[PDB]
RNA sequence: ACCACGAUCAAAAGGGACAAGCAUCAAGCACGCAGCAAUGCAGCUCAAAACGCUUAGCCUAGCCACACCCCCACGGGAAACAGCAGU
RNA sequence: CCCCACUAUGCUUAGCCCUAAACCUCAACAGUUAAAUCAACAAAACUGCUCGCCAGAACACUACGAGCCACAGCUUAAAACUCAAA
């Protein structure tokens, strides 16, 4: 379970898969700002091992920090996809959705 | 909790609702639909909140 | 014995938003009801004009 | 509103314009050599690059163009 | 185009309109009217053809349709009138809107995104990262750059196969 | 003392974090990834400030850096108080 | 400044140039007329939200750098010396 990666589990938006088997995602973090006490976005890219090759651009990922770093950048890999771009299921529901509507009614499977 | 990562997303589903990735791979969903802010403050303090006695401690 | 209750609270939401929808749709209906009598009628009349 | 900030401008405005009207040849001899050390200042930033990174000679077919030439 | 015969969206649903005068038929068709009502049949041509419910208009995707046979007017018109500086803004400031338009699609409904895509004959482009003048001094300097890896990697060939060659001839 | 499958202390290595001014320093120019390898792909950083210039020992139970100069010190220049007192 | 004559120019075509007191000197969007209505004048006073911009005067629509079909140009734009005001 140990391992010398610092960021265990982030979540982020994959913004580039150019890299074979490696997707680029953009991880943000809120961080204060000490003098007007407003939480601001902080973004930070991480390269993810993506086997086999299944992350789009857009869609919103789950990375787990590897044992050990597989190469210079990729520290972590692949370890859930959360809301596959256009393609979400409703975790609540479990039926398919676009934006806040329903693709099929929670009513249909009762 | 300065360390945990909280990720803000607009209109992705036709509820709202939270959810929690545990260390150990664990994910835990919160329906927040119809509750108010208050109630859920109070409901994630229950399931995933230091009681009063472990930060006594600390 | 947290996350177990924390999935009865999910399923008790659920029966409620079940409860919730099917009241929706009813009154879907009946509104997807009038607005095709009413635009059955403007299509008849356009239909009539250009007869 | 009075005009004296106006016509503080347009003094200043007309100075530089009959300035620049009585020494235009003096400026363009200037320009002209500016222009060279320009391009020279870029060659040199090229020939860099290429030296930097192991190459003895210009790469096989490139020659710098005058990119500051008004041609 | 649909062909010069075809009738009025307006005269096509009406009972008896096949058995009328060739000269009826005439004055009822795209040839007689003008080039608005020949755009109104192309969309609906569109509308069968890709969106689910040809009659909801308000949807995404009836919107992208819609305003791609705008598009496709004002590149006509341009082609014809190059000077007009007003309907080469409203092109460039339609084809703004349908990028838009269908990153939103893309973003909530993507089996539906694609379909567009291939009915309409668009490909989806992401937008540049970085917006910034190219100027010649840049242009000229990153041409040169990518000429100098490209012949650093022949050397760094080069030097594999010598070194490959006198490691043989120890053994 | 000696072993301590231990504790304490703490290098190297890996991950993360970490000064100021100037954007009239705006692009850097190889800065990536995959593969056991061969080799393949063309990527990587950057206006959320990369790259660069200038200033400054620091977050003070103290810490960092330096130890005549050439960042280093085989070698060279050369012959060393930034230990105390002193000139 | 007044009178006469006439040219570049005003026009067309094809390319450039990219400026204005380009000012209704009043940014876009949403909302209000109640409270304290409000320095003055101007075209009543405000709220929410966002982007742009400003921090004594003058030097300065300048110098330098950079970009630009611009080569007496445009855009961006300082500092030193000076004053106790503007
Ligand atoms: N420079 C970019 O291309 C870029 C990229 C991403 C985001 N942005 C956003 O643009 C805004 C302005 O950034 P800045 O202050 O560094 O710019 P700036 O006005 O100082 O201009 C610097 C460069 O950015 C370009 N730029 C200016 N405004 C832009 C805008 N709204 N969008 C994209 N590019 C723009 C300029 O053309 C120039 O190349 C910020 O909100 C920034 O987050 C800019
Ligand atoms: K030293
Ligand atoms: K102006
Ligand atoms: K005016
Ligand atoms: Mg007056
Ligand atoms: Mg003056
Ligand atoms: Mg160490
Ligand atoms: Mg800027
Ligand atoms: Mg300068
Ligand atoms: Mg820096
Ligand atoms: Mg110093
Ligand atoms: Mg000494
Ligand atoms: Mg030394
Ligand atoms: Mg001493
Ligand atoms: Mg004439
Ligand atoms: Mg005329
Ligand atoms: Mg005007
Ligand atoms: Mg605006
Ligand atoms: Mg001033
Ligand atoms: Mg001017
Ligand atoms: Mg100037
Ligand atoms: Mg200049």
């Amino acid at each position: 379970v140990r391992s010398s990666v610092h960021a265990r589990w982030i979540v982020g938006k994959v913004i580039g898969t150019k890299m074979q088997k490696t997707a680029k995602v953009r991880v943000t973090r809120l961080v204060l700002d000490p003098y007007l006490l407003k939480y601001f976005n902080k973004r930070k890219t991480y390269f993810a091992h993506d086997a086999l090759q299944q992350c789009t651009v857009g869609d919103i990922v789950l990375l787990r920090a590897l044992p050990v770093p597989r190469a210079k950048h990729v520290k972590h890999e692949l370890a859930e996809i959360v809301f596959k771009v256009g393609k979400v299921i409703d975790p609540v529901t479990g039926k398919p959705c676009a934006g806040t509507t329903y693709l099929e009614s929670p009513l249909s499977s009762e | 909790n300065p360390w945990v990562q909280i990720m803000m997303f607009k209109n992705m589903t036709p509820s709202p609702f939270l959810r929690f990735y545990l260390d150990s791979g664990e994910q835990v969903l919160v329906d927040v639909e119809t509750k108010s802010n208050k109630e859920i403050m109070e409901h994630i303090r229950k399931i995933l909140g230091k009681n009063e006695e472990t930060l006594r401690e600390e | 014995e947290l996350m177990a209750w924390n999935q009865a609270e999910n399923r008790r939401l659920h029966e409620l938003r079940i409860a919730r929808l099917r009241q929706e749709e009813r009154e879907q209906e009946q509104r997807q009801a009038l607005e095709q009598a009413r635009k059955a009628e403007e299509v008849q009349a356009w239909a009539q004009r250009k007869e | 509103k009075n005009v004296l900030k106006i016509r503080r401008r347009k003094m200043n405005h007309h100075k530089y314009r009959k300035l620049v009207k009585k020494t235009r040849f003096l400026r363009r001899k200037v320009q002209e050599g500016r222009l060279r050390r320009k391009q020279i200042k870029f060659e040199k930033d090229l020939r860099r690059i290429w030296l930097k990174a192991g190459l003895k000679e210009a790469p096989e077919g490139w020659q710098t163009p005058k990119i500051y030439l008004r041609g | 185009d649909p062909p010069p015969s075809t009738l009025l969206k307006d005269y096509q649903n009406v009972p008896g309109i096949e058995k009328v005068d060739d000269v009826v038929k005439r004055l009822l068709s795209l040839e007689m009217a003008n080039k608005k009502e020949m755009l109104k049949i192309k969309q609906e041509q569109f509308m069968k053809k890709i969106v689910a419910n040809p009659e909801d208009t308000r949807s995404l995707e009836a919107r992208i349709i819609a305003l791609s046979v705008k598009i496709r007017s004002y590149e006509e018109h341009l082609e014809k009138h190059r000077k007009d500086k007003a309907h080469k803004r409203y092109l460039l400031m339609s084809i703004d809107q349908r990028k838009k338009m269908l990153k939103n699609l893309r973003n909530t409904n993507y089996d539906v995104f694609e379909k567009i895509c291939w009915g309409l004959g668009i490909e989806y482009t992401f937008p540049p990262l970085y917006y910034r003048r190219a100027h010649r001094r840049f242009v000229t300097k990153k041409a040169l750059c990518i000429r100098v890896f490209q012949e650093t990697q022949k050397l760094k060939k080069r030097r594999r196969a010598l070194k490959a060659a006198a490691a043989a001839q120890k053994q």
